[PDB]
């Protein structure tokens, strides 16, 4: 699981 | 995920890879990118509703890129309207033309000292490419004879374009562009107005991600920094690594400054009105690609303000379908609403630096 978060360290995705 | 950041996603994977050498999909790890959410959604927005700019029909294209300028962060990017496919917003199969000419040909020529002042004049009439009999022929088929190497940005002279390679040297175009991510196997003076004249691998040429981070080295006084779309990650065994590009130097922040100076006029008053704004201090360059022996396969526009950085492109999915009519007009109008959002909450001008001086509407160097 790898999890991706945006600019403000929100998460976005989980790849 | 959502849909509208497949594309960031694509090259957040692939960023990963180059700089730590596992595939996040096989490898689990956390990364943190450098994506604005709200604007990249808004940057749908712009490309899939009627809300900000009319399209002439749903197969027009458009891929985009937003730089922070200042680090090269990308801040926004979608390739294309209406699992990691395909990023068109990064490939570098289409032909960015004209949009190319600000630095292929000038920025270089004001850099090595083919040209001092913005003033300088420079010679608008009938002109072949060196070494033949085939014409150089300005967009607008005209000619305009002697004027200011401003005027001459700002309506996009091709024949100015040409020639000022030719005294750049197709040597020193190639390492100037080489200090701003672009490259070709070999350099060509067609090149002066065109990144495709010839099937090349996807390291060369123009994309709206590459022409974008070029950009950006103008609005910034002269740094390159690499497109970045991460800027931590933190692997399983819990070590935390950060990402930030060191940039480099491409250009002077005189000849920065000059060619900003330029392409303001080219929104004020040139080629590039379509995406002027009257109370937000931005330069720009409108870009158009041509067929061989009005329709165009493609139609561009990069702008830049103190703080982004936007190239766009548009155009069909076969070049052989022709751009027409208001078609022309969507590139410029992308940007304009994307840089309308980014900015209106905002956006300081530009100060003339050290090493010039301003002499009315023109710049010069000491
Ligand atoms: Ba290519």
């Amino acid at each position: 699981s790898s999890k991706i978060y945006d600019n403000k360290n929100q998460l976005i995705a989980d790849l | 995920y959502p849909a509208y950041m497949d594309n960031y996603l694509k090259e957040v994977i692939n960023q990963v890879e180059q700089e730590t050498g596992y595939n996040l999909l096989t490898t689990g790890m956390d990364v943190y990118t450098n994506v604005d959410q709200e604007a990249q959604k808004h940057l749908w927005d712009i490309y899939n509703s009627d809300q900000y700019v009319s399209y002439p029909d749903d197969d027009l294209q458009v891929a985009s890129t937003v730089v922070d300028v200042s680090n090269g962060k990308v801040i926004a990017q979608l390739g294309a309207r209406h699992s990691f496919g395909t990023n068109q917003a990064v490939e570098t199969n289409r032909d960015w033309g004209s949009a190319m000419k600000p630095i292929t040909d000038y920025a270089p020529a004001i850099e090595y000292g083919v040209y001092d002042s913005t003033a300088t004049m420079v010679n608008d009439i009938p002109y072949n490419y060196p070494g033949t009999s085939t014409p150089v022929y300005n967009w607008d088929r005209a000619y305009f004879g002697n004027i200011t190497l401003q005027y001459a940005l700002q309506q996009s002279r091709n024949v100015t374009a040409v020639e000022t390679l030719n005294k750049v040297g197709l040597d020193r175009a190639k390492t100037f562009l080489n200090g701003l991510g672009i490259d070709y196997p070999s350099m060509h003076y067609a090149n002066a107005i065109s990144s495709n004249t010839t099937e090349s691998n996807k390291q060369y040429g123009a994309s709206s991600e590459k022409m974008a981070a070029a950009y950006a080295a103008f609005a910034n006084g002269g740094i390159y920094h690499k497109p970045m779309y991460i800027n931590k990650v933190v692997f399983s065994d819990g070590s935390k690594k950060e990402f930030s590009d060191v940039g480099t130097r491409a250009m002077k922040e005189t000849t920065a400054y000059m060619m900003t100076e330029m392409m303001k006029t080219v929104l004020a008053y040139g080629t590039g009105r379509g995406a002027y704004l009257p109370w937000l201090a931005q330069a720009g360059k409108t870009g158009t690609s041509n067929y061989t022996d009005y329709v165009a396969p493609d139609e561009m526009f990069v702008g830049y303000t103190r703080k982004y950085s936007m190239a766009v492109w548009t155009g069909y999915s076969n070049r052989l379908t022709p751009i027409v009519g208001d078609g022309f007009l969507v590139a410029a109008k992308v940007y304009r609403s994307m840089i309308t959002y980014l900015s209106e909450g905002s956006p300081e001008d530009w100060n003339i630096p050290e090493g010039l001086y301003r002499n009315g509407e023109f710049v010069f160097k000491n």
